[PDB]
């Protein structure tokens, strides 16, 4: 059916322990530089490349627009100790909505 | 009715901020809903003619039972939570409305799925029993041992 | 903080009288806005034509005024467009469309007061989120 | 005002400001600092001092808002220009400086002001040298953050170290398995009083 | 025999190294076209005007994209539901302009990964297992039904299906959540208790088969070794894996039967899993997470807000911000 | 040098008055008695060199008439802004709530 | 496009040099003694 | 380049799944 | 005569409509009459690119592209006066209608060329003394072209010119001077050139169809790059009517 | 634990509930770009692996 299959039923259920674990201890790394904002955020090639070009649109600078709305829009209630006052004309919309 | 000349108004992507053509060059509404223009219903229809909506009828023709319809139409969108607050995800609490084209579609698609999957279950199960070998492989007889090598 | 008779106190007509609403009323107002009007009118913003909220101070601008009582029971009854220059109750439910609009047909002159009622009291208890839209949800 | 303290008043040697694939120096990114432009003091046209509201370590991006000295709104750079209230231009917000390259200076035009402004939501206001290096004016972190990831990294690690040792240590009998003559009373309920333990029968 | 029963007897022979049958008859070649038309996209295709706004979208590595924001663009939502194969188009660089390739790729996919699943089926019969194997498939199977065929459907655009990309699939879920509130879904929420329950059960039976492994090897040799391929015993003991999760809980927690044991194994993730489709595809038809903005509300009648508000303002930037010059009039309905 | 030419408009009458030549429709919801009638009205019959040329729209009534006299303290004339007329904005400039 | 000029030979080591190591080691099993 | 060289590693991965099941060590029963 | 139920899909839609070969006749105007055009449709054939030469002194040619964006290109509804000038010649001014088409074609090589494709606000005359519109009768004038994308257009990094953000944002500590041509959008407001030459008349029914050329700027991405010059070909018809 | 340390404050750390770990998540994306994140990548991977 698929190419390849298992034949030592040991080496099976090693694996099984190996693939879920080694994953959650992958995002536990990846955690704990988010502690330190030390974020995968941008691609500076993609950056450099839109900042010059306003035609160049991809997924990725489509999902960092989102990211910003989202960061308008839910930080004076989310972050209260802040204190933030964003008036309506500085938030970040598109058209109609 | 505020003046716009509708037909010739430029929305900010360059296509008709009201209307636009089809790929086949049917005049259609524009915006997003771009994708809809197949759609057909009696409110509508009087405003087309042989290109699609015609931009005389619409300046000339439109009664007001049709902005009535099509104001109550809009207000009662097929959209809604699963505890029944009418209105996109973000709307506050204050309608309490999911439409019945909702209920239906929903409901008929779990069960049309689950009928599926009862379909491959039987179906699966009825050849297997056919053939005498539902229950498992008979150890004295298990068919691989009997095959070739794949290699 | 409580829904005090203060809170429920509103104005009755233009002249400086006013009315104060019992705390049944209150609740009918919001029952009976919800039934007819919430559909295009939830929040205090009106969704098929957002340049015109019910904010207490656009109603106020309004010709003739509709920031009190007297003014939305006969918006109510007769419909007209901001400058108060056309009679618009051919596109807008009210009594006098309530054959073309049947959710009117019901709607007694108590309840008209008890909408109104709401109208006037809820951006005193909400704020700027009565009209504001989903910038204030 | 000496320069080092006005520098580290300044958002791009703040070390949660990073990221992990941006590489090398801090040079790399803002440039190499050269000298402090000196203080921004931002006015009305009422003559009322403004302040502009500094970005916070979490936003990668963030709003220019100016507000009074009781944190009223008095003015800001719009996204939306239809129904703007509190823009630069109409606002006249003018900005002067105080101290380093351009102390005893004033500027009014609404795009000097407005870039300003932008620099004063990172704090203090420096002059860079992007060239050198060719920076391409992306926040990095420094040694202090670097260090920091790497060894929070490196002790989560070898905790697991530890415990995979601690394992093969009080465990070194069965590693290649379990006896193959195990009997099944052994870890069968109630058959031994203490779990285990074969004098317990 | 003739050419037809020789023929039919390779396709259903159970010799061939991969196996063949009906199914895989539609399967080879459609699977084989969605393949290559991917892997030439996505190296090579220009931007496509996924939101019929003109406003053109690079997916391929050729114009500008990595491994991490490449993708095959959806078609346009000019063209909504409507069926685009390549010989609709005056041209190809028409057809290109358009996301063509995206539909070509999906209902190829779709019908192959169908077949793969009937597959599945046959080849089951011919060597005389089981059949439901084919049975756990269809969840991830419907899970692609739902993202590619179902949610366009109910939106009416293949604009609004999931793009062939990494950043492409992380845009598909953000604005899934502005506009349905599936964080709230309860349907999603089995989905994840499906997925994270499968990983935590998928470390469990490793480790605990692993720990009971019967000693059969030396210290310097891989414990591999003790197992051969086709024994008759079985290579780890299933009751002192038992003794001690058993232990772990308590008795009445733990599984004895190792046949009870792998159908939990298997029906955990299946369950969950369809879930998790129907979510996606009813959710198509706008039947929306839970939603409780301002359900809470003091004496006065001032809002309180909780969590669910918070999640509201998160969405609502989503909202605002999605597909920034598509939308002419105050409510995104489709 | 690049000017946006909108920011730039803020900082002339057009940010402190109803613009009889640019300002969208919405606006005169501001002021009682100029919408829609008298705004439909004005924005048809634009442009106008000056603020009181509004009185000369024929077919106005004598109540309009005296509206608009009311409200000339609230209106300026600045030179059309072809970024802002364009589209049918002045109906309709993509803002709602 | 402004890309990392180090990124090649990362890539390039990152993939060669535990690749090489596991060829060593399997070559080097298949030529024991069977 | 980054686009060789991400066809590239695709490419060998295509390569090794073609090894991998083709020219695999055969399952023996013993 | 034809239903839209007939017509569907077909891609008749985007087609004007024909005279037959038989109409060959003359169209009496009375110069004490008024006139309107009740109904100007363009339908373009061929888009034509004027190429971008490296020397600036060589001959710069129009060449050929191909439609990308699908039978969505033509001008239709349009109505307006025909006044009668003093010299005999007659006058159309465009008043509304479905006046522009965004359109975008690509040239040999894959270069897309988006434009608005328009007759905004036409003004366009005939010769002195046309007593009567024959299949001698031209049209000649100009129109506007306004920026392709309006004033609330967003770029893919969210700048705009009525809205959006004013700077590069994620570029915090970029020298601003190099990004002022992206960061700065401009709307540009051009004029085009249209001739529309007459094969057709019916005389009977007041209807006139032909070819037409006209020229105009392509899109320039709200300030960011040239546009360039187009060159579009078709067929007209039109409806004259006393008015 | 080691995330919020290396924040301002325990006040960012996921809050013990449903919708405020849904929250959680969205600050992730919001802030974050988490989804980017090759760690989290490989550890979707395991997961659904
Ligand atoms: C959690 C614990 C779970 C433990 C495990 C148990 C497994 C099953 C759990 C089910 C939960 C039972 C909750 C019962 C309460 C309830 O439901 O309460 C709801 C109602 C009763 O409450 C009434 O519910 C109404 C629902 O609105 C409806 O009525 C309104 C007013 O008339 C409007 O018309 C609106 O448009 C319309 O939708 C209103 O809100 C009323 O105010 C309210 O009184 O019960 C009903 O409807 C009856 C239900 C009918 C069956 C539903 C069939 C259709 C389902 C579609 C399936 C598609 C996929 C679904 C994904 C999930
Ligand atoms: C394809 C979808 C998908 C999948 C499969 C994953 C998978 C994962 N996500 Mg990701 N996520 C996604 C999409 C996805 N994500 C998206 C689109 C976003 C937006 C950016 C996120 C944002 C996100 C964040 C913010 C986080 C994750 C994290 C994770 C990891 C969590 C592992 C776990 O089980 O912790 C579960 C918790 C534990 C394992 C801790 C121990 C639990 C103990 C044993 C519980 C004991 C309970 C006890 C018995 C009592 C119960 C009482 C009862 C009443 C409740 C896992 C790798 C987490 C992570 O990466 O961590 C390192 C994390 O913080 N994700
Ligand atoms: C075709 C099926 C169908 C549909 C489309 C509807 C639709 C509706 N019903 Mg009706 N109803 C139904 C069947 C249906 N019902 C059945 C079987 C009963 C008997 C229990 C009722 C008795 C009933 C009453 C008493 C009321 C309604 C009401 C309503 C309205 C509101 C529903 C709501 O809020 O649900 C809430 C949502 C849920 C309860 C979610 C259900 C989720 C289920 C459990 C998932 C199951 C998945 C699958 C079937 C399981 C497979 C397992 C797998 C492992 C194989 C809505 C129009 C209300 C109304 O407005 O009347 C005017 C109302 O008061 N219904
Ligand atoms: C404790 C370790 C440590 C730390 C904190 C630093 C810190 C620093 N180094 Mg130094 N360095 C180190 C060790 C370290 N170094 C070592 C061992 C070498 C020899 C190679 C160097 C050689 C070196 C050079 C040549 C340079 C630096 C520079 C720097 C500065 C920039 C750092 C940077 O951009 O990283 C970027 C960090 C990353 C991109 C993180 C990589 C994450 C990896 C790839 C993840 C791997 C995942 C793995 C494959 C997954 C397995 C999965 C499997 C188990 C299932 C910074 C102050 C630069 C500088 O500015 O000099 C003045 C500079 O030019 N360093
Ligand atoms: C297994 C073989 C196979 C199948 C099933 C498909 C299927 C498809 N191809 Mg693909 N294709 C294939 C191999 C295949 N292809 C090969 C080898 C090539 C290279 C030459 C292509 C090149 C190609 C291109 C370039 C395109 C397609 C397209 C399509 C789609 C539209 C096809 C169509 O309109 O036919 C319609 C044919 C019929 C209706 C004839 C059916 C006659 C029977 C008697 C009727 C029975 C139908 C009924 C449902 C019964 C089904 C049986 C069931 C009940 C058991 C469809 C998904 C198009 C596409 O993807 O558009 C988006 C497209 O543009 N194909
Ligand atoms: C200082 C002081 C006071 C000290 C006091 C100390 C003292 C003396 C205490 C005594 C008194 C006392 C005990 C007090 C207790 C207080 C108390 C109640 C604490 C409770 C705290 C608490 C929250 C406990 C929760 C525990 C908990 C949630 C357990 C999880 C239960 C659960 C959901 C189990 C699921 C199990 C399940 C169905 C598993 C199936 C899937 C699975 C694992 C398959 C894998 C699998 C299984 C097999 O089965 C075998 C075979 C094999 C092969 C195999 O693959
Ligand atoms: C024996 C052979 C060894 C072969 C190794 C082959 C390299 C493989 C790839 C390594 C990754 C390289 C990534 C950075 C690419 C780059 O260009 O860097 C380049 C950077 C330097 O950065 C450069 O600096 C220059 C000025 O010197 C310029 O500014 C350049 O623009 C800038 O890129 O190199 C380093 O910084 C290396 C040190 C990194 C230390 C990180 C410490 C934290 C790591 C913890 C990880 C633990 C994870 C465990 C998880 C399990
Ligand atoms: C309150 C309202 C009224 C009630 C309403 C009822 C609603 C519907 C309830 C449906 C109940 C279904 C009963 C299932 C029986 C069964 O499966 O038997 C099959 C075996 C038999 O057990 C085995 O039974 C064997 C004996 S025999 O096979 O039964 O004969 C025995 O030999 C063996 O040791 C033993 O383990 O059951 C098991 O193997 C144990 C697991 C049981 C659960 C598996 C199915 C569900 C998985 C989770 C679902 C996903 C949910 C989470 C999604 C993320
Ligand atoms: C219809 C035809 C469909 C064919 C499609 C092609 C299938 C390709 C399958 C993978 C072949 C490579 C396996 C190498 C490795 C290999 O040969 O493994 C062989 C190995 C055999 O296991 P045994 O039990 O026989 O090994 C026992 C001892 O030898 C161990 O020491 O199989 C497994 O380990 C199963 C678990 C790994 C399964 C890995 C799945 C990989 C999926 C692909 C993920 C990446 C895709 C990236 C795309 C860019
Ligand atoms: C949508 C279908 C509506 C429903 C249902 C109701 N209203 Fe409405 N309302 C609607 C529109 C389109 C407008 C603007 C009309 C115009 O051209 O001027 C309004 C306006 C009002 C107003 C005036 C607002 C103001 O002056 O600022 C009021 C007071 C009002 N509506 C009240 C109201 C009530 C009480 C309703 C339920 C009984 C109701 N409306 C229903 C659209 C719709
Ligand atoms: C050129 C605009 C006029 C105002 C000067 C900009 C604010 S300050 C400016 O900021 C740059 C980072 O963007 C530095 O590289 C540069 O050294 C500094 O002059
Ligand atoms: C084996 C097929 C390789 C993939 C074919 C790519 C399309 S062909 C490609 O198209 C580009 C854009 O029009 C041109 O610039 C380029 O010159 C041309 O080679
Ligand atoms: O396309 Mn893709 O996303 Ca589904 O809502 Mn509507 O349309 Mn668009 O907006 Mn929101
Ligand atoms: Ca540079
Ligand atoms: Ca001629
Ligand atoms: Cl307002
Ligand atoms: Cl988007
Ligand atoms: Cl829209």
């Amino acid at each position: 059916i698929f190419g390849i299959a298992f034949s030592n039923k040991r080496w099976l259920h090693f694996f099984m322990l190996f693939v879920p674990v080694t994953g959650l201890w992958m995002s536990a790394i990846g955690v704990v530089g988010l502690a330190l904002n030390l974020r995968s955020y941008d691609f500076i090639s993609q950056e450099i490349r839109a900042a010059e070009d306003p035609e160049f649109e991809t997924f990725y600078t489509k999902n960092l627009l989102l990211n910003e709305g989202i960061r308008a829009w839910m930080a004076p209630q989310d972050q209260p100790h802040e204190n933030f006052v964003f008036p309506e004309e500085v938030l970040p919309r598109g058209n109609a909505l | 009715k505020l003046g716009a000349n509708v037909g010739s108004a430029q929305g900010p992507t360059g296509l008709g901020k009201y209307l636009m053509r089809s790929p086949t060059g049917e005049i259609i509404f524009g915006g997003e809903t771009m994708r809809f223009w197949d759609f057909r219903g009696p409110w509508l229809e009087p405003l087309r003619g042989p290109n699609g909506l015609d931009l005389n009828k619409i300046k000339n023709d439109i009664q007001p039972w049709q902005e009535r319809r099509a104001a109550e139409y809009m207000t009662h969108a097929p959209l809604g939570s699963l505890n029944s607050v009418g209105g996109v995800a973000t709307e506050i609490n204050s309608v309490n409305f999911v439409s019945p084209r909702s209920w239906l579609a929903t409901s008929h698609f779990v069960l049309a799925f689950f009928f599926l999957v009862g379909h491959l279950w039987h179906a699966g199960r009825a050849r297997a029993a056919a053939a005498g070998f539902e229950k498992g492989i008979d150890r004295e007889s298990e068919p691989v041992l009997s095959m070739p090598s794949l290699d | 903080a409580e829904l005090t008779p203060e809170v429920l106190t509103v104005p009755l007509n233009s002249e400086g009288k006013t009315i104060t609403l019992t705390e049944k009323q209150y609740l009918e107002g919001k029952r009976l806005f919800q039934y007819a009007c919430a559909s295009c009118h939830v929040g205090g913003i009106t969704k098929t034509n957002p340049s015109l909220d019910l904010r207490t101070e656009t109603l106020a601008l309004a010709t003739p005024p509709r920031d009190n009582i007297e003014g939305l029971v006969d918006y109510m009854k007769n419909p007209t467009t901001y400058d108060g220059e056309q009679e618009i109750a051919e596109v807008h439910p009210s009594l006098r469309s309530a054959d073309i609009f049947p959710k009117m047909r019901n709607l007694t002159e108590k309840d008209l007061v008890a909408i109104a009622g709401h109208i006037l009291v809820e951006p005193k208890i909400l704020g700027d989120k009565w009209g504001g839209g989903k910038v204030y949800y | 005002i000496p320069e080092k303290l006005a520098f580290y008043d300044y958002i791009g040697n703040n070390p949660a400001k990073g990221g992990l694939f941006r590489t090398g120096p801090m040079n790399k990114g803002d440039g190499i600092a050269q000298a402090w432009k000196g203080h921004a003091v931002f006015r009305n046209k009422e003559g009322e001092e403004l302040f502009v509201r500094r970005m916070p370590a979490f936003f990668e991006s963030f709003p220019v808002i100016l507000t009074d000295k009781n944190g009223v709104v008095k003015a800001d750079i719009p996204f939306r220009r239809a129904e703007s209230k509190y823009s630069f231009e109409q606002q006249g917000v003018t900005v002067s400086f105080y101290g380093g390259e351009l102390n005893g200076q004033t500027f009014t035009d609404p795009p000097t002001v407005k870039s300003y402004a932008r620099k004063a939501i990172f704090g203090e206001i420096f002059e860079f040298d992007t060239e050198t290096l060719n920076s391409d004016g992306i926040f990095r972190t420094s040694p202090r953050g670097w260090f920091t990831f790497a060894h929070a990294v490196f002790a989560l690690l070898f905790f697991f170290g530890h415990i995979w040792h601690g394992a093969r240590t009080l465990f070194r009998d069965v590693f290649s398995g379990i006896d193959p003559e195990l009997s099944p009373e052994q870890v069968e309920w109630g058959f031994y009083q203490k779990v285990g333990d074969v004098t317990t029968r | 025999a003739n050419l037809w029963e020789r023929f039919c007897n390779w396709v259903t022979s159970t010799d061939n190294r991969l196996y063949v049958g009906w199914f895989g008859v539609i399967m080879i070649p459609t699977l084989l076209a969605a393949t290559i038309c991917f892997v030439i996209a996505f190296i090579a295709a220009p931007p496509v005007d996924i939101d019929g706004i003109r406003e053109p979208v690079s997916g391929s590595l050729l114009y500008g994209n990595n491994i991490i924001t490449g993708a095959v663009v959806p078609s346009s939502n000019a063209i909504g539901l409507h069926f685009y194969p390549i010989w609709e188009a005056a041209s190809l660089d028409e057809w290109l302009y358009n996301g063509g390739p995206y539909q070509l790729i999906i209902f190829h996919f779709l019908l192959g990964a169908s077949c793969y699943m009937g597959r599945q089926w046959e080849l089951s019969y011919r060597l005389g297992m089981r059949p439901w194997i084919c049975v756990a498939y269809s969840a991830p199977l419907a899970s692609a039904f739902a993202v590619f065929l179902i949610y366009p459907i109910g939106q009416g655009s293949f604009s609004d299906g999931m793009p062939l990309g990494i950043s492409g699939t992380f845009n598909f879920m953000i604005v899934f959540q502005a506009e349905h509130n599936i964080l709230m879904h309860p349907f999603h929420q089995l989905g994840v208790a499906g997925v994270f329950g499968g990983a935590l059960f998928c470390a469990m039976h490793g480790s605990l088969v692993t720990s009971s492994l019967i000693r059969e090897t030396t210290e310097t040799e891989s414990a591999n070794y003790g197992y051969k391929f086709g024994q008759e015993e079985e290579t780890y003991n299933i009751v002192a894996a038992h003794g001690y999760f058993g232990r772990l809980i308590f008795q009445y927690a733990s599984f004895n039967n190792s046949r009870s044991l792998h159908f939990f194994l298997a029906a955990w993730p299946v369950v969950g899993v369809w879930f998790a489709a129907l979510g996606i595809s009813t959710m198509a038809f706008n039947l929306n997470g839970f939603n409780f903005n301002h359900s809470v509300i003091d004496a006065k009648g001032n809002v309180i807000n909780t969590w669910a508000d918070i999640i509201n303002r998160a969405n609502l930037g989503m909202e605002v911000m999605h597909e920034r010059n598509a939308h002419n009039f105050p409510l995104d309905l489709a | 040098e690049l000017v946006n030419v909108v920011d730039e408009k803020l900082g002339t009458a057009y940010g402190e008055k109803i613009d009889l030549n640019n300002t969208n429709i919405a606006a005169f919801i501001q002021y009682r008695g100029l919408y829609p009638t008298l705004a439909k009205l004005i924005v048809k019959n634009a442009p106008y060199e000056s603020v009181e040329d509004v009185l000369n729209i024929p077919g106005l009534t004598e109540r309009q008439k005296q509206i608009l006299r009311e409200n000339l303290e609230h209106f300026t004339v600045t030179e059309v802004e072809t970024a802002l007329v364009e589209g049918g904005d002045r109906y309709n400039n993509g803002l709602y709530k | 496009m402004e890309v990392n000029q180090l990124g090649l030979i990362a890539t390039a080591l990152f993939v060669l040099v535990p690749s090489v190591f596991l060829i060593i080691l399997y070559v080097q099993t298949e030529s024991q003694q069977k | 380049m980054e686009t060789i060289t991400y066809v590239f590693i695709f490419a060998c991965i295509i390569a090794l799944f073609f090894f991998a099941i083709f020219f695999r060590e055969p399952p023996r029963i013993t | 005569t034809l239903t839209y139920d007939d017509i569907v899909g077909t891609g008749l839609a985007n087609k004007c409509p024909t005279l037959d070969d038989t109409a060959r006749g003359a169209y009496p105007i009375d110069s004490s009459q008024t006139y309107r055009i009740a109904r100007l449709c363009l339908q373009p054939t061929t888009f034509l690119v004027k190429e971008e030469p490296k020397n600036k002194r060589q001959e710069a040619e129009f060449v050929p592209t191909k439609l990308v964006t699908r039978e969505t290109t033509s001008l239709d509804q349009i109505q307006g006066e025909l006044k009668v000038n003093s010299d005999g010649s007659l006058t159309f001014v465009e008043e509304d209608g479905i006046d522009f088409q965004p359109v975008t074609v690509q040239m040999a090589g894959g270069e897309r060329i988006p434009l608005l494709f328009t007759v905004k606000n036409l003004v366009a005359s005939t010769q002195p003394n046309v007593t009567s519109i024959t299949t001698s009768t031209d049209f000649k004038g100009e129109f506007n072209v306004p920026s392709y994308r309006t004033a609330n257009f967003l770029d893919p990094k969210g700048r705009g010119l009525a809205s959006g953000y004013d700077s590069a944002i994620a570029l915090p500590q970029a020298k601003e001077e190099e990004l002022a041509r992206a960061n700065v959008k401009r709307f540009s407001l051009t004029k085009g050139q249209i001739s529309l030459n007459v094969a057709k008349v019916d005389g009977r029914t007041g209807e006139i169809a032909g070819t037409f050329e006209s020229e105009q700027l392509s899109d320039d991405d709200m300030g960011a790059h040239e546009p360039h010059e187009v060159k579009i070909q078709g067929v007209f018809y039109a409806s004259i009517e006393p008015a | 634990l080691i995330y919020p340390l290396g924040q301002s404050s325990w006040f960012f750390a996921p809050s013990f509930g449903v919708a405020a770990i849904f929250r959680f998540l969205l600050f992730f994306q919001g802030f974050h770009n988490w989804t980017l994140n090759p760690f989290h990548m490989m550890g979707v991977a395991g997961v659904l692996g």
